[PDB]
RNA sequence: GAGUGGUGGCCACUAUUAUUGGGCCUAAAGCGGCCGUAGCCGGGCCCGUAAGUCCCUGGCGAAAUCCCACGGCUCAACCGUGGG
RNA sequence: CCCGGGUAGUCCUGGCUGUAAAGGAUGCGGGCUAGGUGUCGGGCGAGCUUCGAGCUCGCCCGGUGCCGUAGGGAAGCCGUUAA
């Protein structure tokens, strides 16, 4: 934590924004990652990631999900290309998916790294399971649903010390957001790994749409974002 | 033809809901459908609502203010009893307190956590959340 | 919908939710009832009777009355004529049934080759049927009863 | 295609025959239930 | 039907070759000195069925829940693994 | 609003040219509507409203 | 009582709708004619301009963009930009103009006047993307998807189209103090329409 | 403490992270701040003013 | 690891039998069309009944086998006393 | 395959046969979920008219087409005539 304190302020000194938000960032109106979220902006810098959540960069905290090799047919011969899918997240609260392109791998893995960080987004954690009533953010705080493709994905809440019943794509993403039990069930073509890394994105994105009332949040524990003891 | 008025004003409250309408008319009234908006109000699902008199069965005019994620009837009406709540809870509902079941007993139409409180089983007819 | 046509028509009559007769209407029980004696013994059918009462007479249905005798229940038309012994013995819609199917039965004489016009004899006759298992099950017609063409 | 058939309180009996009629277009079970295999099967289901 | 027959008192992994799970095992095996698998499985069969038993009770109730609930709790702490305060959680 | 129905026909009280007769009408009939004293015809039918031949004096509530 | 006389909003032809109209536009339309030609209320009109003046006062005044894709409008909103110091967009709106920040003239507003929803979709879209709010000038056959402030009122006539952008910034002006009367403001209505 | 959510001025529903909601002062009196999330936005539902009750888009 | 491999069988894998919980425009799959008997599914209100259904309580569903605590074989496997 | 001829058949009356890419490749009844724009039948209102069972515009119900929002889908696409 302290190696990244100085990375921030390091990485901020030498920044020229080109967008309004960097702008804010850069002047000191905005010092907190959630302060980003919910009101509408684009985010088109990839430094506004670095000055505010600096462990994005640990190498710990980043996953490469998968690398393909796809072909364009030409009168030449064939033409090669790559496909990287990666992710990040600081473990706590905020998580981020991404595709890179290029002509040889470092290229592709650099680009998908960098499109990892666009694409954050912050969720909600919490306790909901029938036989763990706990009160602490360990796993989802209710049953969520995401599809993409022929992919199906339903989460259900877990008891504390049970782990993460789920594929191996599913494991990763899911421990870079900060969760640690969690029960599962799918439907379609999971060998398909993009199709299935988005599916879980967009069930940890779905629980932010779930209506909730002030009792709820002292039953399931349910945490926004940093966990903050 | 129509066969079940409780299904056609639960599948239409959460259809009017998702796209974000003020009210509803429920065009069948019936008792049954009185009493499960009564349970429904009693928990903060819904606004007011009120009975309309034409020269037909009647109508319900009710007021929505989106706080309902889903809601549905209970087709067959499975017996329950007293000590058998949990897995219906975990076959509809996403947590273990999560909404409410609609239970039919023989001292009335409640919901699940008033009947295992009063120790007596009956009928699942709805469930909202 | 339509019963064999699957049609969705929707035209129909719009009453107005009323308990009360109206003020201006000023015919009192017996009036109504003689007139509606008159009008069956003039030969119509109860379904024309009402048309008359309503066009000419300016009398909504008569199903704004209270029954004089008995208090639980409205007055209508079928009723009227029964407290005189003017009711039909058969279903009128039964009747009028029976009465279109004679009718073609004679034509598909002349005419054996009109098949189309056979089908509609075929869904009429199966309309009588349902009619008249109705009928026995409420007693309206006795246990015997039975339609045969040829009768 | 409607809603699944039969769902009524009282049906038991047409959905207990509808899954057996059709049970009988697994050609697994269908070979065991008829013993297929033992028919033909020149070892006469030893292992060896 | 069929008489007893004793069953093992342990369990085997549902894949023997995964490359994280061999690599914490190593580690538990190099540090206490264990003599094969087996015994590390034992060790967390047991492990698992008194999680198991306390899954089960904190959904129920009654009068049979509560007595086995307790007892759950004094064998816990008779082995000396939980402080003589500790609750079910 | 429009959850209840409500007619779109409506009773009159005409005059007869005629007779002087007043008698109360329906709008939309099916059938010939005549004078109840004289015969005189006062309103004819057709696919929708009727045609009024004689005076009118009211419309009904 | 009224921003000018109801005289000279017809004569501008300010309350000519079309042939068309849409279910959300019923609130602001006042009759048809015989020819199915559907007309427009006055009195929305000036009371909409009314708010619009008090709403876009409050903004730092180069952080607002006028734009229009139709010839017709092009005169009125570069003169309202030179008026009031807004930038003004006429003519094509280049893709990427609010979403590229390698294009030259890139450009993240605080508040967009759109002249026509249809004409103007590029701009539309992209100032959906951004979140900023969104003022536009809507006929009868428009919609207000994504609207946040509309304005009725014949948006493909030209004396109409200059008369409207004339009282609007007449309003921003006084509105944000530079003038101390409404009166002051002495610069004719015919500088801001096209020619010929 | 925590940071509170905000929440649309008509529907009620609170703004999910990345979807396209807006926010400004109220035109008329620019006393209060008015959240649109993205579904009223694209269905054109009205909104009201909670201080001076001026209303609509 | 005193075991470790080969062949054959059953369950899982499999939501490839689907009540929970699958499909049928173009991939396997809507009878060429319609009428109708048994069966299944059936509109609103009031009164009665108490068959289904729910709650309380008597008499039963052997022992062994299953789960828990405590006690006897060095601990255990096994065996005993109690509660389910 | 192209050209000149040609029997059965194609047509009528009384019977048998029961088959098609018999394809909307989409079983039937009921409730609900943005809009826009053509056309056919009936009804209502207003304005014209050479007085026509005529013409133009608007609204309600029922048929028949196209473009499309939410949602669905492997996609093509479907979208109150739902897939
Ligand atoms: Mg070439
Ligand atoms: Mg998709
Ligand atoms: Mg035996
Ligand atoms: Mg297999
Ligand atoms: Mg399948
Ligand atoms: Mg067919
Ligand atoms: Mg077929
Ligand atoms: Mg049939
Ligand atoms: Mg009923
Ligand atoms: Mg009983
Ligand atoms: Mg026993
Ligand atoms: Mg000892
Ligand atoms: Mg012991
Ligand atoms: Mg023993
Ligand atoms: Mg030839
Ligand atoms: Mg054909
Ligand atoms: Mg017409
Ligand atoms: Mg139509
Ligand atoms: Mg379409
Ligand atoms: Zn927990
Ligand atoms: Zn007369
Ligand atoms: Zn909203
Ligand atoms: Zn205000």
């Amino acid at each position: 934590s302290q190696e990244w304190k100085e990375y921030a302020k390091r990485v901020l000194d030498e920044w020229q924004p080109k967008t309004k938000l960097g702008m804010l960032v850069k002047e000191g109106q905005i010092t907190d990652i959630h302060e980003i979220f919910r009101k509408g902006y684009q985010i088109k810098e990839p430094e506004i990631i670095d000055v505010l959540l600096p462990e994005v960069n640990a190498r710990e905290n980043q996953e490469i999900l998968d690398i393909a090799l796809t072909v364009r047919m030409t009168d030449s011969g064939r033409r090669v290309r790559f496909r990287v899918l990666a992710a990040v997240g600081n473990r706590d609260g905020y998580v981020g998916l991404g595709i890179g392109h290029g002509r040889e791998v470092g290229i592709a893995i650099r680009k998908a790294i960098n499109y990892a960080k666009l694409n954050i987004i912050e969720i909600k954690r919490g306790c909901g399971s029938w036989e763990c009533r706990c009160r602490r953010p360990h796993s989802v705080p209710f049953t969520v649903e995401g599809k993409e493709g022929s992919v199906r994905v339903k989460l259900i809440p877990g008891p504390r010390g049970l782990g993460l019943v789920i594929g191996d794509v599913g494991k990763k993403i899911l421990r870079l957001a900060g969760i640690q039990d969690v029960w599962s069930q799918t439907l379609g073509e999971t060998r398909t790994t993009v199709n299935f890394a988005k599916a879980v994105f967009n069930a940890l994105y779905n629980t932010n749409k779930v209506v909730v009332t002030p009792e709820m949040i002292e039953r399931y524990g349910i945490v926004v974002g940093r966990a903050m003891p | 033809t129509l066969l079940d008025p409780l299904a056609n004003a639960l599948s239409h409250i959460t259809n009017s809901e998702r796209v974000g309408k003020r009210e509803v008319y429920i065009k069948p009234a019936s008792k049954l459908i009185g009493e499960v908006l009564r349970v429904m109000q009693k928990y903060g699902y819904i606004g007011e609502f009120e009975f309309i008199d034409d020269g037909r069965a009647g109508v319900y005019r009710v007021q929505l203010l989106g706080k309902i994620n889903k809601a549905g009837a209970i087709k067959p009406r499975f017996p329950v009893k007293a000590r058998d709540y949990e897995r219906w809870e975990k076959r509809f509902l996403p947590a273990f307190e999560f909404g409410i079941l609609i239970v039919s007993t023989s001292q009335g139409v409640m919901s699940h956590k008033e009947a295992r409180e009063k120790g007596i089983g009956g009928r699942l007819i709805a469930y909202v959340y | 919908a339509r019963m064999h046509a699957r049609k969705r028509g929707k035209s129909g009559s719009k009453r107005p939710p009323r308990t009360a007769p109206p003020i201006w209407l000023e015919y009192t029980v017996e009036d109504i009832e003689n007139l509606v004696v008159k009008l069956r013994k003039e030969g119509y059918s109860t379904a024309m009777i009402g048309t008359i009462l309503r066009d000419q007479y300016g009398i909504p249905t008569v199903k704004l009355f209270r029954d004089p005798d008995n208090p639980n229940r409205k007055l209508t038309i079928t009723r009227i004529l029964e407290k005189h012994g003017l009711a039909p013995e058969i279903p009128e819609d039964l009747m009028f049934l029976i009465k279109r199917a004679v009718n073609l039965r004679k034509h598909l004489e002349q005419h054996p080759k009109d098949l189309h016009s056979m089908r509609g004899l075929q869904l009429i006759e199966s309309k009588i049927r349902r009619l008249v298992k109705y009928y026995k099950r409420k007693g309206k017609l006795p246990k015997d009863w039975r339609y045969d063409p040829e009768q | 295609p409607g809603k699944k058939a039969p769902n009524g309180e009282f049906a038991g009996r047409k959905l207990k025959l509808k899954r057996k009629k059709f049970r009988w277009s697994d050609i697994r079970y269908k070979r065991r239930v008829l013993r297929l295999k033992e028919k033909s099967d020149p070892l006469e289901g030893a292992p060896q | 039907g069929d008489p007893k027959r004793q069953r093992k008192k342990y369990e085997t992994p549902p894949h023997p070759w995964i490359k994280e799970r061999l690599d914490r095992e190593r580690v538990l095996m190099d540090k206490y000195e264990l003599k094969n698998k087996k015994e590390l499985w034992k060790h967390e069969t047991q492990l698992k069925n008194f999680r198991r038993r306390a899954r089960r009770l904190l959904a129920a109730r009654g009068k049979q829940a509560e007595i086995e609930r307790e007892q759950l709790l004094a064998r816990l702490k008779r082995l000396g693994l939980l402080p003589e305060d500790a609750v079910l959680d | 609003r429009n959850v209840i129905p409500m007619p779109r026909s409506r009773f009159l009280r005409v005059k007869c040219i005629d007779c002087g007769n007043e008698q109360i009408v329906f709008s939309h009939p099916a059938t010939r509507v005549r004078c109840n004293v004289c015969g005189a015809t006062l309103v004819e039918p057709t696919g929708g409203k009727g045609i009024i031949r004689a005076k009118i004096l009211e419309v009904l509530e | 009582e009224y921003l000018v006389p109801l005289d000279q909003y017809l004569a501008a032809g300010v309350h000519i709708g079309t042939q068309q109209k849409t279910k959300d536009m019923k609130k602001f339309i006042y009759r048809v004619r015989q020819d199915g030609l559907y007309v427009l209320d006055v009195r929305k009109t000036d009371e909409r301009l009314k708010v619009a003046g008090k709403f876009l006062a409050r903004f730092d005044p180069q952080s607002i963009l006028a734009v229009s894709v139709r010839l017709y409008g092009q005169k009125p909103v570069k003169k309202f930009g030179e008026v009031t110091g807004a930038r003004a967009i006429p003519g094509r709106f280049l893709p990427g103009t609010m979403t590229n920040p390698a294009v030259k003239n890139f450009f993240e507003p605080d508040v967009i006047i759109i002249t026509d929803p249809r004409a103007d979709h590029q701009a539309m879209k992209e100032a959906i993307e951004i979140g900023i709010p969104i003022v536009a000038l809507v006929d009868t056959e428009n919609l207000l998807s994504y609207v946040d402030l509309a304005i009725p009122t014949n948006n493909k006539g030209r004396k109409a189209l200059a008369l409207i952008y004339w009282i609007l910034a007449r309003e921003i002006l006084y509105n944000r103090g530079e003038i101390s009367s409404r009166e002051e403001f002495k610069i004719p209505v015919e500088e801001f329409e096209m020619k010929i | 403490l925590k940071f509170e959510i905000p929440v649309c001025t008509s529907c009620g529903r609170e703004i999910t992270p990345r979807e396209h909601a807006t926010h400004f002062v109220c035109p008329n009196c620019g006393e209060a701040i008015i959240w649109r999330c993205e579904t009223c936005r694209l269905l054109a539902k009205p909104y009201k003013c909670p201080k001076c009750g001026w209303e609509g888009p």
